[PDB]
């Protein structure tokens, strides 16, 4: 897996180049707001136990055929394994915004997970609203617009992180389509 | 409407676009070099000459605002078209009812 | 680029035939008023810059194309726009002349609607502008002259659309 | 005798006319967006939708557009039990406002070609005005949670297009409302009642 | 801009930029603190600058207001002090870019056709933006007013 | 054909609909019931179209111009009187590229 | 025709036609029927002409008849009156628009290299075409062969 | 300078092709086209070819488009390679 | 004239005069006689026709001769009725010689530039003609009244 | 543009030897007949207008393109033949001198066929008036002769086609 | 053609709003690189044949593209190069000083892949070239003007690939 240092490393191994003058410049701005990315993920992680009830639940009112019998939310068994990828996918997604690249996304949690929902049985387009959820909740948490706790920050812009969370959704919202 | 709704909305932007200057040149002082007091020559200008007036008045005054606004003339005279068809066209398809 | 004196005689030739007695009746409307197109070509190129003021006041002018943002914001844009009617309203005369829609397409219309979707110039907002313009051009010549110069127009209208 | 060959006359030439072809500067021959999209049978909902809703008239301009127009699959495919709340609202007649953005959501400024997306993140915003995160890793190339289906599309101006699994709807997009009932406060001393006195504020009265 | 025309005049000419380009190109980032200021003053002072613009415009040709002038009645006036706020925009733009290129390519390349198909006197509208420099210098100190009087006197310049 | 004067005013009213409301009477209704309809036909009882109109162009001619390069489209006189015969007939040729006879 | 002139020859300063052209596409007009009135008779006569313009073409230039010349032989004479088809075909189409371009862009531009990868002596198709105007006389009297002659006299300049 | 000073009919310089191109313009279209001379059949110049594809400005595109049209060529594609679209400032 | 410009027409195309420029320089010259009657009502008319038609555009653009306006005062309305005079001549010429040439190369190549380098509005001096031209085919038939008022309207055309 | 020593130099240059035994031995090949060549483009030269004039006498004098309607009609069109014609006669000769057909598509075939469909030319009706006049010029250079001069031929045809 | 005072007047005038605070934020960020990039440009002019030659010499200079059959054998062909890549290492000085990358695919992108593919010029050997010019180009204005100077490379690399 790599990060956000590394993978210009192996763009940089690309080119047969040393990592010189032009490409430290957008590292240096990475860990200027390194202070940024920690009390961005710091957001995600201490509401994350709710945030995966929040969402899981929130795909149950909008399509409750699978908490129907014969669907795939009626056993109870069924249900606990639900709430565990709710946030197996957070806690990847939390490395992804922690490392600042998508390669432990692309290759730990969405490495056969397309295949592997076909061969459970699992309904494709809920875990999309299971995963768009917390693309919502997010960059709701990160800007610190959720409408029931805010968090205490040094105030300054973050919609770069916003954005950067909203871009690893939908890098799994993709590859399980 | 929901395209003479679109032309209600276009209305309402194009009276925004010019209101901090539609009312910027409500206090200055414009005065004209004729038309209002008799007792300067302002030829034809004394009314309006010789067919200038318009079919209405309001074609016959420039304005944003006005101009796109007897607009509404054309959008909503092809919607009156095809309701007002919807009285009388509701009479017999109503009133043949009663009849079989 | 034929007249219709030129499309009767040219289409009349390009199988060869000698004009028969069937075909002289295009002539024969058309050299009838021959009359009535320059009359209806006289008041339009008096009436030039006066039919343009109208029809951009009546129509695109009120729109928003106007405005910031809107296609025909800045001078040079907005120049461009009486520089461009100013065609529509020329070449349509010429059609009107010529009793043929021959010219319009031969040196407007190819490569026009082409040309206007690399430019980003919006054909509604353009069509709107010359049936305005077919309007008030009705207002001039009178009703059969527009008739003949708006049966032009809308021959730009729709190969621009 | 090298394979990779090239073009020119005279000496010093490889065999091979100029341009491979004897042309050095090609006329194209593909068309525009919406009628390539016209000739592939696969995006007739999504050309049919630019034509309503006049978003056509914006990806028939010349900048250099990276479209990532879905198939009909994908718009079939909005009958998600979710999807159906935050998009069935548009099916209504009066809502072409929110039908522009979304579909504007879906043009990119730029010629993103797959090959170019070599295990780069790069986001944009579209011509919509909200930033899109595109995503090529593993030759899995994303545009929010597009997964495209087809490379790409050569088109007229430059442009690109990429076949979509799906429909992206933009970030802070919030559905309409559905039509409803102006309501009025039947009585005037129910809500009298209803506001809070001085003195209550102060806790002189219960 | 300075440093877009530096660069499209090197470019054609195909070399590089001389000290004479890159001393200058140096010398207006430097004054773009200095810059900012003066366009800041012209921003908020559009209701003064644009109003008292009108001011000595309609003072000085009471035709145009006048019934019969192109800016008779409520409507036209309220457009006719809407191009004053436009010119003035386009000051300031010429202000933070250093040059009418700005200018250049919005108000004024075929003004003379947009005004002459409006029926509205050019002249007159020269006479508008001439009004509001009094105004606008009036608002700065010398070292300024030779600016910001200097890029409404090019819009005089072009728009006759 | 309207062939149907055994059929009146009087098709479509469906006598037996049938009501119980429980152990009494029967509560026969005439309701008419109509279908999933749609009535399927192209140019109805009127114009239903108020401006935003110019839809009109002519038909492709090929490579040529629209509007044709005449001569294959429609003359009908006098042939002359010599007129000595083709004998290589080399294909019928289509929308004459762009120069009329008039070029 | 006449009125194409005028469209083209004002199109090419980017006008209208002015006062003077107008005249000559009003007066054209005005003389309409009386070329449709005079080309129904020389329709009526062009196996009349023909006839009398094969006469006096080889009594005068027995050398393209006689074994030997080009016109020697049946199926040569058979298109040689097809040639005096079109062309007296033609000049119903020039007395009808009134000009000479359906004398010009056919017949006319580039004639003599026709003729003369045909091996048909150039010189000879001059005084076929006067061959012709002179039979034309005959079958027309004097008030309408006057204003047919302009346009006979115009393709032997044109041949030369 | 550019091309639209206040040029129209009745002045001084002669009526003629006004391109609404900006100062310096750097917008270039990328057209495709035959031109048939029609002239070469009295002048007897040698041939060229007609079939042409070629970058021409935004700054005379229009006068070149024009020209086109007025010996009897047809123009086949036009793109606009080089230039944005409603930018108000960057065509120079 | 027609007779300049339909050879100078002829003559850049290496050419002789078709038929269709030599029926109509005939057609002309038996035009000549209705011609100059026609010039000859508005030579000895210039009184009426001018002083009249500055009573029209006075009463239709009272801007012009207000304090302020080009022409005010004695000295100016003078000027002003002086160049009706000119273009109430010119149109004499153009009638008499069949053609705006006269007018053409008098009075309207570069006209905008003079209006607008003597501060007149050009607008205004186009109602003036207007004016004349509804005086002078006031006192000319049908006939004549699509000729006179016809040269009056193209210098109006090429006037704005 | 090569000839036959130009694509011999260039092949035995573009792999950075010298002219080994193969490539002279083509070099050889082609000075033999360079005897035969320019007395094949010496007579050609001669007899151009009459080679031509056989062509369309032949293959397309008297068909229906010849006739009203037909494209070869007019008398610019016609003249536009012969003056077409010139260039395959012309054109067939440098490559029967040059020993290569390089400046064949150099200068003749590249938009060719993409200008002939624009302006509707008949391609049937060319190929085969060059066949023809491919058969006259094998009467006049001779046997050997006319099978160079006609390897060019059916070069433009079928690069025409 | 816009710089980054172009681009954020453009962005700040097709919404037809002044300039705001943001709008202005990111034209003082630009200002404050103003310092930088003239010093970056500066050196680049003075060892403009040098950075090239390094380039070069560091990239492609022995591959077998260098070598008879490679796509830069002839002399012609080399020379075209260095003439090919004085454009990339000097309209990239442009993007560095205007800030904005719009002046290279206006005058350098577009048209360019399309181009090499029709030349049979190797992409591949192409964008390794540019690598390695950005490599010795942040050698000389330093690390961050490297950055800058680096940003625009593979910014052709992007479009050219
Ligand atoms: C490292 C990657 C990784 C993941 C992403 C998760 C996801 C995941 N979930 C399940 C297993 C399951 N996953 C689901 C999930 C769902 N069904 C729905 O309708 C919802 C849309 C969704 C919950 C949000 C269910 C219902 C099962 C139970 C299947 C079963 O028990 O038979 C399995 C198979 C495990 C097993 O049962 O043996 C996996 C791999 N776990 C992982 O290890
Ligand atoms: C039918 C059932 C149903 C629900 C249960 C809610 C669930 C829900 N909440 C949010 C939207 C959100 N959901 C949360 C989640 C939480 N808020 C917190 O403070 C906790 C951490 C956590 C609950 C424990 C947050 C933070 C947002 C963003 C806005 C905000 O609430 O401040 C969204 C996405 C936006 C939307 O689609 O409306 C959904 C579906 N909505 C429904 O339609
Ligand atoms: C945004 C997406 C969207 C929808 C989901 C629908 C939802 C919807 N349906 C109705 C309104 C209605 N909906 C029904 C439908 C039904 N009633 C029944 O008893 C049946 C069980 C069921 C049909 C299968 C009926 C009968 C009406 C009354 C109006 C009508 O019949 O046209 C209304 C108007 C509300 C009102 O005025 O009362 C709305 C918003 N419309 C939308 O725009
Ligand atoms: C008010 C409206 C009304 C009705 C809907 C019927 C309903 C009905 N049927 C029967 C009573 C009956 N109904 C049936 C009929 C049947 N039984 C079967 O097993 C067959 C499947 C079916 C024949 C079709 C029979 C066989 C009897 C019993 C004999 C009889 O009473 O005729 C009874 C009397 C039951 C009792 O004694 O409690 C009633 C109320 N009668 C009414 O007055
Ligand atoms: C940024 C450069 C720029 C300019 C300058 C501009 C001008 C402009 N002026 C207009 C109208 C107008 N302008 C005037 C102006 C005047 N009347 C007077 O007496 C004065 C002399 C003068 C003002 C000082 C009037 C009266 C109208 C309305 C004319 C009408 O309604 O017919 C209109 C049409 C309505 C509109 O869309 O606003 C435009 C587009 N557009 C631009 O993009
Ligand atoms: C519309 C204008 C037009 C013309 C005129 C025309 C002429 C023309 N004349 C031809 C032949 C010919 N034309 C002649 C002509 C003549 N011998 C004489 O003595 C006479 C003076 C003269 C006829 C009046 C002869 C002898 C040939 C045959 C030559 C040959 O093939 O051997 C041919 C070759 C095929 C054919 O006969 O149709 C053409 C095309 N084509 C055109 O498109
Ligand atoms: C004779 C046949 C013919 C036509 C019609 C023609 C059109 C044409 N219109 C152009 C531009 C233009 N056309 C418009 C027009 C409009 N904006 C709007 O909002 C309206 C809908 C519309 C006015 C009706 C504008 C604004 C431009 C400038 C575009 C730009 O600067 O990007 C240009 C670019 C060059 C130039 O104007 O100098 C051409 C070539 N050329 C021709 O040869
Ligand atoms: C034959 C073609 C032709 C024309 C037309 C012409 C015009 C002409 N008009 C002039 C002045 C003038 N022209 C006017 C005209 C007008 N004031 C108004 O309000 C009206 C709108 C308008 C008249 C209807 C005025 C006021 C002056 C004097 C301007 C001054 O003194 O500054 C002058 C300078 C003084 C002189 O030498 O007469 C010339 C040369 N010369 C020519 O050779
Ligand atoms: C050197 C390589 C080369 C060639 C070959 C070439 C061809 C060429 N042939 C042309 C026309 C033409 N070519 C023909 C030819 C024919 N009609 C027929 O029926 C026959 C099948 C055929 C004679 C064999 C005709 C009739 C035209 C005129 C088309 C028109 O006026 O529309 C034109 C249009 C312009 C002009 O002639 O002035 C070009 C450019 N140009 C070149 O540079």
């Amino acid at each position: 897996m790599l990060d956000a240092f590394s993978r210009v490393v192996v763009n940089s191994d690309a080119k047969a180049a040393y990592v010189g003058g032009s490409d430290l410049q957008a590292l240096k701005s990475f860990i200027a707001d390194g202070n940024k990315r920690l009390d961005a993920v710091n957001s995600i992680v201490s509401n994350a136990s709710c945030m995966v009830s929040d969402a899981v639940s929130g795909m149950i009112c909008e399509n409750p055929g699978l908490i129907s019998p014969g669907g795939n939310c009626y056993t109870n068994r069924r249900m606990a394994a639900c709430l565990r990828d709710g946030e197996i996918i957070l806690r990847y997604v939390s490395y992804a915004l922690l490392a600042g690249d998508a390669s432990v996304l692309e290759d730990r949690c969405l490495n056969g997970l397309k295949e592997t929902y076909i061969a459970l049985g699992v309904p494709t387009n809920s875990s999309i609203r299971a995963v768009s959820i917390m693309k919502a909740q997010a960059v709701a948490f990160i800007t610190n617009t959720a409408t029931e706790r805010k968090m205490s920050f040094a105030a300054g812009d973050c919609t770069s992180l916003a954005s950067e969370v909203a871009s690893y959704f939908d890098r799994v919202g993709a590859a399980i389509s | 409407q929901i395209e003479l709704d679109a032309a209600y909305t276009s209305l309402a932007s194009s009276r925004a676009f010019l209101a901090p200057f539609a009312a910027m040149a409500a206090d200055m002082d414009i005065r004209p070099l004729y038309g209002k007091n008799p007792q300067v020559f302002a030829g034809q200008f004394l009314g309006v000459g010789a067919g200038q007036w318009g079919k209405t008045g309001a074609d016959t005054v420039r304005g944003r605002s006005r101009r796109v606004a007897a607009d509404i003339g054309v959008k909503e005279f092809q919607l009156e078209r095809v309701k007002q068809l919807v009285v009388d066209l509701q009479r017999a398809l109503a009133l043949e009812d009663a009849e079989a | 680029m034929q007249d219709a004196i030129t499309s009767v005689i040219n289409a009349a030739d390009v199988q060869g035939k000698y004009l028969d007695a069937n075909s002289v009746e295009k002539l024969r409307g058309y050299f009838q008023t021959g009359e009535l197109r320059v009359r209806a070509a006289a008041t339009i190129a008096a009436n030039a810059a006066t039919i343009i003021k109208e029809a951009v006041a009546k129509s695109l002018l009120y729109s928003d194309i106007t405005r910031p943002g809107g296609n025909m914001y800045t001078t040079r844009r907005y120049a461009a726009c009486i520089r461009d009617l100013d065609y529509y309203l020329r070449y349509a005369t010429y059609g009107m002349l010529a009793g043929d829609p021959s010219i319009l397409d031969e040196r407007v219309l190819n490569g026009l609607k082409e040309t206007y979707n690399s430019l980003g110039v919006p054909i509604g907002a353009t069509i709107q502008a010359i049936q305005a313009m077919k309007e008030v051009t009705g207002s001039l010549v009178g009703s059969d002259a527009g008739k003949e110069m708006g049966l032009y127009f809308d021959y730009i209208c729709s190969g621009l659309s | 005798r090298t394979a990779y060959p090239y073009t020119g006359s005279g000496y010093g030439s490889a065999g091979v006319p100029y341009g491979q072809d004897t042309y050095g500067y090609k006329a194209t021959t593909a068309k525009s967006i919406t009628e390539t999209a016209a000739q592939a049978g696969v995006f007739n909902t999504f050309v049919k939708l630019l034509n309503e809703s006049g978003v056509e008239k914006l990806v028939e301009q010349a900048g250099p557009y990276t479209v990532f127009a879905p198939t009909d699959d994908a718009f079939a495919a909005l009958l998600e039990p979710h999807s159906f709340n935050k998009l069935a609202t548009l099916l209504r007649p009066e809502n072409n406002d929110a039908l522009r953005k979304v579909l504007m959501h879906h043009v990119i400024p730029g010629a993103f070609t797959s090959a170019s997306l070599m295990d780069r993140a790069v986001t944009v915003k579209s011509l919509a005005g909200e930033p899109i995160s595109i995503m090529g890793l593993n030759k899995l190339v994303t545009a929010g949670t597009a997964k495209v289906v087809r490379a790409d599309v050569p088109c007229a101006n430059g442009c690109i297009i990429h076949a979509v699994s799906s429909v992206i709807i933009p970030p802070n997009y919030v559905p309409v409302p559905q039509p409803t009932k102006p309501v009025f406060p039947r009585s005037v001393i129910a809500e009298i009642a209803k506001l809070p006195t001085p003195r209550q504020a102060l806790g002189l009265d219960p | 801009s300075i440093v877009t025309k530096s660069i499209v005049n090197a470019d054609a000419e195909a070399r590089y930029l001389s000290p004479g380009e890159l001393d200058r190109i140096k010398s207006f980032v430097l004054s773009g603190q200095r810059r900012l200021r003066i366009a800041q003053t012209l921003t908020e002072n559009r209701e003064r600058i644009v109003k008292q613009g009108g001011q000595q415009l309609f003072q000085r040709r009471p035709d145009v207001v006048s019934p019969g002038g192109n800016a008779y009645g409520e409507e036209m006036t309220a457009t006719c002090l809407r191009d004053l706020d436009y010119y003035l925009r386009l000051v300031t733009y010429g202000i933070i870019a250093g040059d009418v290129t700005p200018i250049e390519e919005i108000g004024l390349v075929g003004v003379k056709e947009m005004y002459s198909a409006l029926g509205t006197p050019i002249s007159g509208v020269a006479e508008g933006i001439r009004c509001m420099k009094d105004v606008a210098c009036s608002l700065l100190s010398g070292e300024d007013a030779a600016e910001v009087g200097f890029y409404f006197d090019y819009t005089l310049a072009a728009m006759q | 054909d309207v062939v149907n004067a055994a059929y009146p005013k009087n098709i479509k009213n469906k006598a037996p609909v049938i009501s119980f409301d429980g152990k009494k009477g029967v509560k026969l209704e005439m309701v008419t019931l109509q279908t999933f309809a749609g009535d399927d036909s192209e140019d109805t009882l009127f114009d239903y179209s108020s401006g935003k109109f110019m839809p009109q162009k002519p038909a492709d001619m090929g490579i040529a111009w629209p509007s044709g390069d005449g001569r294959q489209a429609e003359m009908k006189g006098g042939k002359g009187s010599f007129n000595q015969p083709d004998l290589r007939k080399y294909g019928p040729f289509p929308d004459f590229l762009k120069r009329s006879m008039d070029l | 025709s006449l009125v194409t002139q005028v469209i083209l020859s004002a199109d090419d300063e980017l006008r209208y036609p002015t006062a003077g052209e107008l005249e000559t596409i009003s007066s054209y007009l005005k003389t309409g029927e009386y070329r449709i009135r005079l080309i129904s008779i020389l329709q009526g006569k062009e196996q009349e002409i023909i006839r009398l313009a094969s006469k006096k073409i080889f009594q005068l230039h027995p050398e393209y008849i006689a074994p030997g010349g080009n016109a020697s032989g049946a199926r040569q004479r058979a298109l040689c009156l097809r040639d005096y088809g079109w062309y007296l075909r033609l000049i119903t189409y020039a007395i009808l628009a009134g000009d000479k371009e359906p004398l010009e862009k056919i017949g006319i531009i580039g004639v003599r290299e026709m003729y003369n990868s045909l091996g048909v002596p150039i010189i000879g198709m001059i005084d076929a075409i006067k061959c012709l105007k002179e039979a034309t006389v005959e079958v027309i009297s004097q008030e309408e062969e006057d204003f047919v002659a302009p346009y006979y006299d115009y393709i032997i300049q044109g041949m030369s | 300078a550019y091309d639209m000073d206040g040029t129209g009919a009745g002045s001084l310089e002669p009526r003629g092709i006004k391109s609404s191109a900006v100062e310096k313009d750097s917008r270039c279209f990328k057209v495709t086209f035959v031109l048939p001379s029609q002239s070469r059949l009295y002048t007897f110049r040698e041939l060229q070819n007609v079939y042409t594809t070629k970058m021409v400005p935004f700054s005379s595109w229009y006068a070149e488009q024009q020209r086109i049209q007025k010996m009897g060529g047809k123009i086949l594609k036009v793109e606009l390679v080089a230039g944005g679209q409603m930018r108000s400032v960057g065509n120079q």
